[PDB]
């Protein structure tokens, strides 16, 4: 009697399902999570294709001005998206069956709602996923951390921003075009760029694709020598041999004479852990950026902070990226507000 | 429209078209904002200038700030599109 | 052990080395809650030494005083802060309190025994002892329950709670007849989260909130009982494990999910967080903008029932979706909204037209100002208004600071949570320190394809 | 520099341009393969000690398993890395060729040579007032960058924008 | 629309109760060290 | 119906979809006095359509898109005998509503149900009918801007998207007049109420209502379409 | 003045610290 | 405000809260004067 009860139950029907559904001899492993990910995946893919190709417009701001977003309406790669669900429904839920008809709902911006609830689900077991398969398999459990960054990214622009501002029609639109319009609404509501998390994030990413070349080019650099001439030296790895393929001594020396010597690694587990560190923890931070703001807990504000002695503003670089925002402000959704102040 | 005639007269010019302009013109005159134009507005829109003082619900004052900036008004045709916001017309600052 | 050598763990990681140590882990969690009281009573004597007498508490900065208030200590009829010394006494209390517990973690964490489970019996316990983990759980359990009936019993008895609906504005108010039906609570509890339902979020009356409590502090208080009394059945035992990470992992996942519905909590909720002390909601300010000039320009002799905006909707007035009479503009999205200062103008099919033609208030008036003007909106640095406002007010809502502060906790938390069920996982079944060179799984596997 | 970026967004449409897509893909991706091979690294290790510290436990040979990462993403996402060095120089592809893309880019707008709009969307949106796409709203949003901020961002040039001429809508 | 309802329900309903009582059936006692 | 609901509360109503219905009038007997000296006043004028035909080249059956945002109600006006004849004259209220239909094809038909400005004389019994003619306002206002920046009373004045072809003499961006130019198109339909129910204790009315109406132009770019609303009305009468 | 009490305090707890620690390290 | 008795104890006050964060700091200081971190 310690921690995990080491037991069976005997080749019942419910065990030889469980059995299968955690079987690590499929070819694509379905846990439990996948119970949940596969069904909502593939809900939210199916309605996803459909409406991306053929969805009538969509009245987005609820102003009764339908956004048209699919191929066969006007569309191509870059401009089509699926149009966010309409402000006149806000956070309500609305489901295929709480519309009259499907051109209703259609209208309305339902697939939005559905595709990202179900999008949302099937991710979260999909990270779920990650962490079983490690399980099942024997492994270290925080992969699924890692992943666990990108989804509290998405988590953020689908679900958190609209629970803030009190409409689906604020979450980020699914399409190349509409995420743009996302970024620069947002950077005139909350001037993002200003914003440390997301300074951070930046620094996650540029930093993260620095190491990740950094890294490449050291590992390239020290390859051992065991191929021909102008042959791929791929060929000289071979998969799950136990040698090691390159030097890691020659590199570390490399970096070492880069910089200074004690400005490298000479523990390889503590590198790889600071390669999945760094950017994991910029989109984590990030993402906590667009959920705060969601709550509109914005970017530092220094507009006319610098005045003269008489007492006049002398502007700085902060201004100018205010006159920036404010132009964005001014100009998206024109036909939206009836009041001075931007409130929702 | 595209071209407007009368558009001096809503409220950037010396005179205002009393049957188009919004109410925020008369801030132009003291003593007309806000009582004044809401009556103004209210009653319109009007033949000639002088039928603003044909408008009943008009107290002494009113009529008597209204002959002073009467010398400032002109009636031009209503047009449905200002004539529709003549009290909001979407300008703030 | 408290090296890397005695006990695996770095010095980071340092604290894991305290897992099997009861006395020194005991000293930890103690030193800890001293920690809690001893910030919340340096906070709250923060708060009421920088308080000012004229001034809402939402242009002020407090976090501390609006719970107090809230529970009905120094206010006035109307949410005026009057009397501004029993917060001064909560915070002393808690302060020297925070000396007692202080005292005693850093008795329990140096001075005493690192294992309770030799000198004492009644103390000292096995992660794997299921039994004596459901006994402390039944205990915490029902104190917690208490603390609930403690909640009920000042709000029942010893002056009451500040009802911001309470017939004449808000003011403190002893609940009479608490909701003890159970259709209209575990209404609540079985209600759906999005947009007009609101799940739990959704409480707008102390009556349901207080009954609520009682039936809170019952469950615990049985629940307490019941797990004292008895042991875990075999479903459980067999499909938990049964480790201190684990437990760690579970109340980690358990406080996310809290952190979470204490921000929604606090960013849409205006009974439980009276707007009076937290100031405004994102959706009460929008309404109270378009309430507002609707009352400017129906002033200015406009039909505000007949005003047509640039879109072809109503400029001031239209229908929600489902019918109901509601406010123009973006803020169609916020209609959800209830506030005392605006249910006067309420009818059976939303807003009452007649009363907005008639019966507004000078009063309502100066809400809706109060509150468009104070709008949970500004910059980190505190800046008040949108991204493009200049610098003069100096404000950031309380809702702001606790809805995004408590969704970066519960964030952060739920990380946590995964990482420590994962190595409570791994920990279990014996892989978390890596995998066996003489026993890899995927070695002993059928390839894919 | 956040000037310099919402200056190229409002004159160029810098986020419309397809070098500029694939610069961002060549960052977002060196990120994602950072973070996933370090995790994957990081999980897949071998129990070289006894210490829950496994960084103390670290030779030729390999401190991670290879075979179990590739069993692992392969049942996870369908397909996974077999060779190492393919691995290694792939994430140092990624992002590089990123950068030089957008590289290209930039030389474009140095000459103005924009990748600003669609000429079929803007003659269907000039004879047809009834459509809109996320392009064109986009396309709104640039004026009025371009407008408030050509005031302020050139001084040298005088502009003088009468409150009547700046584009806004309505309210705001 | 009901029998849509109905329909989605049924689903959600089925997919949940394999999720709950699968995670259920000694999830531990699944790795490869039993 | 009134006293229902007058007795059920916000909580009760809100979502049920009740809000956007008319009451109704449970008598089909007695009359409502109309001295012909004495001034009156409708109060209370409900419609709440149910059906929406739009014609095609006869009327066609449509879908409603916009839910349940289309009844009016609240709306205002003076019942005065002129000459011997009954007019009503419609102020105050709800008098319109912004909705969308889709007839089959696809086509959205955009139209603002009005009944503004109504002049409707009078043919009060379960024989009474009301019938008349109504103005009905461009569908987008002054300020309202298409997705390129052009409105009536503000935005540009050109297709600022295409210079090239604003850089010639004569044409010109004359092609694209037709969209550069927003109109503000004031239109007609005509309705026609018809009463059937009354209700002398409470001084109530309530019936059937057709009305026809015009509707959306896209402030003057397409040619409307013509739209059918066949529905029930209630009213109160009140003297002045 | 308010200021130069408010800078001693922090500096006696901000100091306070270390003390115990430097003090403790001695035995 | 404070009583004004405890007036005079306003700017110790100021310094109270931020006490708890300090207790971090000093976990870092303990382990580098231990010969860790
Ligand atoms: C893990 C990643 C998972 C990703 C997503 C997984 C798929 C989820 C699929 C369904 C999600 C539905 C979420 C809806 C949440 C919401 O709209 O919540 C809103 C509700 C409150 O609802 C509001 O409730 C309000 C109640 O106020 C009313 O009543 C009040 C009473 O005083 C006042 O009077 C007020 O004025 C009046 O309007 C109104 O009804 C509003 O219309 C209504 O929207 O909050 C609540 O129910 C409680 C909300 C609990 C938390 C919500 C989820 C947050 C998840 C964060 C994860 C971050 C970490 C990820 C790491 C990886
Ligand atoms: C608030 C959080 C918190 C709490 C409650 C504790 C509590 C504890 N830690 Mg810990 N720790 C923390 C944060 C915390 N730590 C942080 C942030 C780190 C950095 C990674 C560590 C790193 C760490 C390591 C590496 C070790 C501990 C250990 C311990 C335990 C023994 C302490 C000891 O012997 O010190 C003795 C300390 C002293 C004699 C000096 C301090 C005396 C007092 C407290 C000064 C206070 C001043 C006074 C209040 C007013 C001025 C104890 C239960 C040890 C352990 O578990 O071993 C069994 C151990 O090896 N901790
Ligand atoms: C209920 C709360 C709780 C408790 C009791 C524990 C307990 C434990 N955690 Mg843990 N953890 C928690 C929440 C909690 N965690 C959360 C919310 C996260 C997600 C962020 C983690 C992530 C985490 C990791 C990744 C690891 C642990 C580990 C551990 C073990 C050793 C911890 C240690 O030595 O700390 C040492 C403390 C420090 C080194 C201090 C770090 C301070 C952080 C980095 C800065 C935080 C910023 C702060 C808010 C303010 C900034 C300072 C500014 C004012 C200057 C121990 C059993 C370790 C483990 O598994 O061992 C078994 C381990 O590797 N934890
Ligand atoms: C629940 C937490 C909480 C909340 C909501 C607030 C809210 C507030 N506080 Mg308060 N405070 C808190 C905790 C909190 N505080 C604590 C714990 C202390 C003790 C130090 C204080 C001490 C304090 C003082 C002394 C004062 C306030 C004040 C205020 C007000 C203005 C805040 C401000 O400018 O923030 C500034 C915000 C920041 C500096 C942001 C912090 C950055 C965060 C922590 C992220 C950095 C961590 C990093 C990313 C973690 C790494 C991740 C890793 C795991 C990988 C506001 C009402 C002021 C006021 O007006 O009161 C009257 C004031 O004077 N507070
Ligand atoms: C979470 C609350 C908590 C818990 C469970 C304990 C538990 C314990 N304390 Mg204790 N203690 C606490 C808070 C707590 N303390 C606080 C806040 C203080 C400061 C006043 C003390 C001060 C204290 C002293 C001074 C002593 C104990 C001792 C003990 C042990 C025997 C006491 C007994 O049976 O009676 C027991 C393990 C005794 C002990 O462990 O002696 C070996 C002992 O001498 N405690
Ligand atoms: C019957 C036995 C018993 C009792 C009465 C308690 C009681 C308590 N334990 Mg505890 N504990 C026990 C057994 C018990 N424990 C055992 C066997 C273990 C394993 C060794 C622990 C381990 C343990 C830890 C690790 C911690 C506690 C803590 C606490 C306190 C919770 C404070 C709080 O915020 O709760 C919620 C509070 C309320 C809802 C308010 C009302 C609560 C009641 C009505 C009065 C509280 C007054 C005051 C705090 C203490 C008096 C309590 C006493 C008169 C019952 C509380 C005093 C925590 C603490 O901070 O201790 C100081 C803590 O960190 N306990
Ligand atoms: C203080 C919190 C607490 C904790 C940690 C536990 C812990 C435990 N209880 Mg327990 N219990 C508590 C309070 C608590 N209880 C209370 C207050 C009561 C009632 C008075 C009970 C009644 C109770 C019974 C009757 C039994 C347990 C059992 C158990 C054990 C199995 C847990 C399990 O499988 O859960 C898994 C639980 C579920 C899958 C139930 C699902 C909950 C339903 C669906 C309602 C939730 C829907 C809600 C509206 C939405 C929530 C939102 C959320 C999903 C985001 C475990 C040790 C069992 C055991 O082993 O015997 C001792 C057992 O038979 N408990
Ligand atoms: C239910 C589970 C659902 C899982 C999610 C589905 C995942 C689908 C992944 C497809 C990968 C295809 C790889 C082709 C190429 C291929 O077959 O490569 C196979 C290759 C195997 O490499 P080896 O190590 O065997 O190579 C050794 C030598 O051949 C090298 O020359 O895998 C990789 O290189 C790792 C990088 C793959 C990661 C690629 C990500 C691309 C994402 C898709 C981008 C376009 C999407 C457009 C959508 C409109
Ligand atoms: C374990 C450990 C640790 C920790 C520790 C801790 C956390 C502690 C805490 C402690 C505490 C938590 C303490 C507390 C204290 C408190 C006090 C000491 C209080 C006092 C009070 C007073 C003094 C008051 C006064 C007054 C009054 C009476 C009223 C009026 C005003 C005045 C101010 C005058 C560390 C990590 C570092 C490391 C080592 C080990
Ligand atoms: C006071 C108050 C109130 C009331 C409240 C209440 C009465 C509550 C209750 C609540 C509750 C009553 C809750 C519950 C919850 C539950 C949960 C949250 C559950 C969870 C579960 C879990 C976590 C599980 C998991 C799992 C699975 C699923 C698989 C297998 C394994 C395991 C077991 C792990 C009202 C509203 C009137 C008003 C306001 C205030
Ligand atoms: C209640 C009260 C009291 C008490 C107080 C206290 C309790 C205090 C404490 C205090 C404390 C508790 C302090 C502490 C501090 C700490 C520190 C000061 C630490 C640290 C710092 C630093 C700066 C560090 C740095 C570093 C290192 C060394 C390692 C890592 C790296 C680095 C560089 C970061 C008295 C008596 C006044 C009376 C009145 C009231
Ligand atoms: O929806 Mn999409 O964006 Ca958020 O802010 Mn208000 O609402 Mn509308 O304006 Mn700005
Ligand atoms: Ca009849
Ligand atoms: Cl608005
Ligand atoms: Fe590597």
């Amino acid at each position: 009697m310690t921690v995990t009860l080491e037991r069976r139950e005997s080749t019942s029907l419910w065990e030889r399902f469980c059995s299968w559904i955690t079987s690590t001899e499929n070819r694509l492993y379905i846990g439990w999570f996948g119970v949940l990910m596969i069904p909502c995946l593939l809900t939210a893919t199916t309605v996803f294709i459909i409406a991306f190709i053929a969805a009538p417009p969509v009245d987005i701001d609820g102003i009764r001005e339908p956004v048209s977003g699919s191929l066969l309406y006007g569309n191509n790669i870059i401009t089509g998206a699926v149009v966010p669900t309409s402000n006149a429904i806000g956070l309500h839920l609305y489901p295929i069956w709480e519309a009259a008809s499907l051109d209703e709902w259609l209208y309305n911006g339902g697939p939005y709602q559905l595709v990202v609830l179900h999008f949302l689900l099937g991710v979260a077991a999909y990270m779920g996923r990650e962490w079983e398969l490690s399980y099942r398999l024997g492994m270290r459990p925080w992969i699924c951390v890692a992943f666990s960054a990108p989804v509290a990214a998405a988590t953020a622009v689908f679900l958190i921003y609209p629970i803030g501002q009190g409409s689906f029609s604020d979450g980020m639109p699914l399409g190349i075009s509409g995420t743009f319009n996302f970024m620069l609404v947002f950077q005139a509501e909350h001037n993002i760029l200003m914003h440390p998390f997301h300074m951070a994030g930046v620094a996650g990413v540029f930093g993260g694709a620095l190491f990740s070349a950094m890294h490449g080019s050291l590992v390239t650099s020290s390859l051992i020598r065991e191929t021909t001439e102008n042959e791929s030296p791929n060929y000289g790895y071979k998969l799950g041999q136990e040698e090691e393929t390159y030097n890691i001594v020659a590199a570390h020396g490399y970096f070492g004479r880069l910089i200074f010597q004690y400005a490298s690694f000479n523990n390889s587990r503590a590198l790889h852990f600071f390669l999945g560190l760094w950017p994991v923890v910029g989109i984590w931070l990030t993402s906590i950026g667009i959920s705060t703001m969601a709550f509109n807990l914005n970017g530092l504000n220094f507009n006319q902070s610098i005045v003269d002695s008489q007492g006049r503003v002398i502007n700085t670089w902060a201004d100018i990226i205010n006159r920036a925002n404010l132009g964005i402000e001014v100009m998206h959704e024109r036909n939206a507000h009836n009041f001075p102040l931007d409130l929702a | 429209r595209i071209d407007y005639e009368g558009i001096g007269y809503l409220g950037g010019g010396d005179k205002i078209d009393v049957n188009n302009a919004n109410v925020r013109a008369y801030r132009k005159f003291p003593g007309l904002y806000p009582t004044a134009a809401k009556k103004i507005v209210q009653g319109g829109p009007y033949g000639t200038p002088d039928d603003i003082l044909k408008n009943p619900e008009l107290s002494e004052r009113d009529k008597e700030v209204i002959k002073k900036y009467m010398d400032r008004f002109v009636a031009l045709p209503p047009t449905p599109e200002y004539f529709t916001d003549r009290v909001n017309n979407g300008i703030y600052k | 052990g408290r090296s890397i050598e005695s006990t695996g763990f770095a010095w980071w990681s340092g604290n894991a080395r305290l897992i099997n140590l009861s006395g020194k882990l005991l000293g930890a969690h103690v030193a800890h809650a001293g920690l809690i009281v001893f910030w919340t009573g340096a906070m709250t004597l923060f708060e009421t030494s920088h308080f000012i007498p004229e001034k809402p508490l939402y242009e002020q900065g407090m976090i501390l005083l609006p719970h107090l208030a809230t529970l009905g200590w120094g206010v006035a009829p109307g949410g005026e802060i009057v009397n501004t010394y029993p917060y001064f006494a909560t915070g002393v209390i808690h302060l020297v309190s925070s000396a007692v517990l202080g005292f005693g973690g850093i008795y329990h964490s140096i001075v005493g025994p690192d294992v309770l489970e030799d000198s004492f019996s009644f103390f000292g316990y096995d992660w794997r002892d299921k039994n004596k983990m459901t006994t402390i759980l039944g205990i915490h359990l029902i104190l917690l329950g208490i603390g609930a009936f403690l909640l009920v019993i000042k709000a029942l008895f010893i002056g009451g709670i500040y009802d911001t609906w309470a017939p004449g504005g808000g003011d403190i108010r002893f609940i009479t007849n608490p909701t003890l039906n159970p259709a209209i609570i575990f209404s609540y509890l079985l209600k759906s989260p999005f947009g007009g339902e609101g799940w739990i979020v959704g409480v707008n009356n102390m009556e349901d909130v207080i009954g609520g409590h009682i039936w809170i502090g019952v469950t615990c208080v049985i629940g307490g009982i019941w797990h004292i009394l008895t042991r875990p059945f075999s479903w459980a035992r067999r499909a938990f494990v049964w480790s201190g990470e684990a437990y760690l992992s579970y109340s980690l996942g358990a406080l996310a999910l809290m952190g979470q519905t204490a921000a929604e909590y606090a960013w849409y909720n205006n009974t439980v967080y009276p707007s009076e002390f937290y100031g405004p909601t994102a959706a009460e300010a929008s309404q109270a903008q378009a309430f507002t000039f609707l009352v400017r320009d129906q002033r200015l002799g406009a039909n505000i029932a007949s005003t047509q905006g640039p879109t072809g909707l109503g400029k001031y007035l239209m229908r929600s979706p489902t019918g109901e009479v509601i406010l123009g503009g973006e803020t169609m999205r916020f209609w959800d909204l209830r506030a005392p200062w605006l249910e006067p103008l309420r009818s059976s099919n939303g807003l009452d037209l007649n009363k907005i033609k008639n019966d507004i208030q000078p009063w309502q008036e100066r809400r809706a100002a109060e509150y468009m003007t104070h709008a949970p909106l500004g910059s980190l640095n505190s800046v008040g208004g949108v991204a493009t406002e200049i610098n003069s007010v100096n404000y950031v809502s309380p809702r702001s600071w606790l809805t995004t502060s408590h969704f970066f906790l519960g964030f952060f938390i739920f990380i946590g949570h995964l990482w420590h069920a994962g190595r409570a996982r791994a920990a279990a079944a014996g892989f978390e320190k890596g995998i066996n060179r003489e026993n890899e799984p995927v070695l002993s596997m059928r390839p894919l394809d | 520099i956040f000037r310099f970026l919402l200056f190229l967004q409002g004159f160029h449409n810098w986020t419309l341009n397809p070098f500029h897509m694939m610069g961002v893909a060549g960052i977002l991706g060196g990120a994602l393969l950072c973070a996933i091979h370090g995790a994957t690294v990081e999980n897949t290790l071998f129990e070289d000690g006894e210490a829950s510290d496994t960084f103390r436990a670290f030779q030729s040979e390999e401190t991670y398993s290879m075979v179990t990462a590739n069993r692992f993403w392969s049942q996870i996402f369908g397909v996974a890395f077999a060779n190492k060095r393919w691995l290694h120089f792939f994430l140092l592809f990624v992002p590089v060729t990123g950068l030089w893309v957008s590289s290209i880019g930039i030389v474009g707008l140095a000459l103005n040579l924009r990748a600003y709009d669609f000429v079929s969307q803007e003659i269907r949106a000039a004879e047809d007032p009834e459509f809109e796409t996320f392009y064109t709203k986009n396309i709104l949003l640039n004026e009025g960058i371009r407008a408030w901020m050509a005031a302020q961002d050139q001084p040298h040039e005088n502009f003088v924008f009468p409150e009547e001429v700046l584009p806004r809508g309505n309210a705001l | 629309m009901f029998t849509l309802k109905i329909f989605v329900y049924s689903c959600v309903a089925f997919f949940c109760s394999l999720f709950i009582f699968g995670f259920l059936s000694n999830d531990p006692s699944r790795n490869p060290n039993r | 119906t009134a006293q229902d609901v007058r007795q059920l509360s916000y909580e009760q109503v809100k979502g049920t979809g009740l809000a956007n219905r008319c009451p109704e009038v449970v008598s089909s007997k007695g009359k409502i006095s109309l001295d012909k000296t004495k001034k009156y006043k409708v109060v209370d004028l409900c419609l709440e359509p149910k059906q929406f035909l739009v014609e095609e080249e006869e009327f066609v059956d449509t879908k409603l898109m916009t839910r349940a945002t289309y009844t009016l109600a609240n709306i205002e006006g003076e019942l005065v005998n002129e000459n011997g004849t009954w007019k009503f004259i419609e102020k105050d209220g709800m008098d319109y509503a912004a909705t969308t239909v889709q007839i089959p094809g696809g086509e959205r038909v955009p139209f603002l149900f009005s009944i503004k400005k109504l002049v409707a004389s009078l043919n009060i019994s379960t024989s009474t009918e009301l019938g008349g003619e109504f103005k009905v306002p461009s569908y987008r206002t002054g300020m309202f801007l298409d997705p390129k920046g052009r409105g009536m009373a503000n935005g540009y004045d050109m297709a600022v998207a295409l210079p090239a072809l604003e850089a010639d003499g004569a044409v010109g961006q004359e092609v694209l007049r037709k969209e550069n130019d927003k109109v503000f198109q004031e239109t007609s339909g005509r309705i026609e109420l018809a009463v059937n129910k009354v209700d002398p204790t409470s001084n109530e009315i309530g019936g059937v209502f057709v009305s026809e109406q015009l509707s959306d132009t896209d402030m003057g770019a397409k040619e409307p379409k013509k739209l059918l609303l066949k529905g029930v009305f209630y009213a109160r009468i009140l003297p002045s | 003045w308010q200021v130069i009490v408010q800078l001693v305090f922090l500096a006696l707890i901000i100091t306070t610290g270390p003390v115990i620690i430097v003090y403790l390290s001695t035995r | 405000q404070l009583p004004e008795t405890y007036n005079i104890f306003a700017p110790i006050i100021d310094i109270m809260p931020v006490i708890p964060i300090l207790f971090l700091l000093l976990a870092f200081v303990w382990q580098a004067a231990v010969g860790f971190r």
